[PDB]
């Protein structure tokens, strides 16, 4: 019965690969998330300070 | 020494053990993945928000 | 040396948790190890034990278990008196000990050929010179005893079994009256070498 236990180990193992690179696929698109909403804040400040340098103008 | 139900029983042991390190893995890298999110986030936003006042 | 014994099929490979070790059961205790290695340590894969060679003293198997339990496996192991080899499966050292025996074997040969005709002909010509030499010493003290012109009726034999006494007494008798007492272990009354073959 060897085989049957390495078939149900290494089963396991694609299983916690499969985990682990959806993790790292989620972590990805997290962090460009994070940057997009980073940059919409920096374009937020970037309206205003724009605005009330106009205005002073 | 073992029986067909302990040997099975020793498998699925076996296969716990890999199920719970693949759910502590999953669980970690989910949880990185949210502190590096908020840490690119300050890093992008003051890094930005900083030229955007000196150019001001 | 497991170079001819193991094979890519004796070892559970690409696992993340897995790894296959080989211990060594004496024939005695074969079935101990079939009935106990399941048993030495918390997390090994019951029935996953076979045996990948066998000699007269004891059965060489491979066991798949967890990783961390191997410290575990071979302690306990050795417990029971079984003994795990320090081995891991591994494919190019096995074949560069296989090519570099083979090589060595064919070098040993290649070398062989040239060896006997290299050795065969500085034997002949270290033999002829070596005669050479004792002919040159037989003309020196000829020369040296007997003065010139270079005159002198030189000889080999071949002795026979035990007439050494009777020869030595002939050549005595024949050749003294030369010299008297000018030549026990070496000295004779004429110009005379060994040849020791």
């Amino acid at each position: 019965s060897q085989s049957q236990g390495i078939q149900q180990l290494l089963q396991a193992e694609k299983r916690a690969a499969e985990k682990v690179a959806d993790a790292r696929k989620r972590k990805a698109r997290r962090l460009k998330q994070a940057k997009e909403e980073a940059q919409m804040e920096v374009e937020q400040y970037r309206r205003e300070r724009e605005q009330e340098f106009q205005s002073k103008q | 020494a073992l029986s067909d139900a302990d040997v099975q029983k020793q498998i699925k042991h076996m296969m716990a053990f890999i199920e719970q390190e693949a759910n502590e893995k999953a669980e970690e890298i989910d949880a990185k993945a949210e502190e590096e999110f908020n840490i690119e986030k300050g890093r992008l936003v003051q890094t930005q928000r900083l030229k955007i006042m000196e150019y001001y | 040396s497991l170079a001819e014994i193991v094979k890519k099929d004796d070892f559970v490979l690409d696992s993340e948790y897995l790894v296959t070790l080989l211990v060594v059961v004496p024939k005695l205790n074969h079935n101990d190890w079939i009935k106990q290695y399941e048993t030495l340590a918390e997390m090994v894969v019951p029935r996953s034990s076979n045996v990948l060679s066998e000699d007269q003293d004891s059965y060489l198997c491979n066991v798949t278990l967890f990783k961390k339990a191997v410290d575990d496996f071979r302690h306990k192991a050795r417990e029971n008196k079984f003994i795990v080899r320090d081995f891991q499966y591994n494919e190019e050292e096995m074949r560069a000990d296989k090519e570099e025996m083979n090589r060595l074997s064919t070098d040993k040969k290649k070398q062989f050929g040239p060896l006997v005709r290299w050795l065969k002909v500085n034997f002949s010509e270290a033999f002829i010179a070596w005669i050479h030499i004792k002919a040159l010493r037989v003309f020196v003290e000829s020369v040296l005893r007997y003065g010139l012109p270079v005159n002198f009726q030189a000889m080999l034999l071949q002795p026979n079994k035990k007439s050494v006494k009777k020869l030595r007494e002939v050549l005595h008798e024949l050749y003294k009256h030369l010299d008297s007492s000018a030549a026990q272990q070496e000295y004779y009354p004429y110009v005379y070498y060994k040849i020791d073959c």
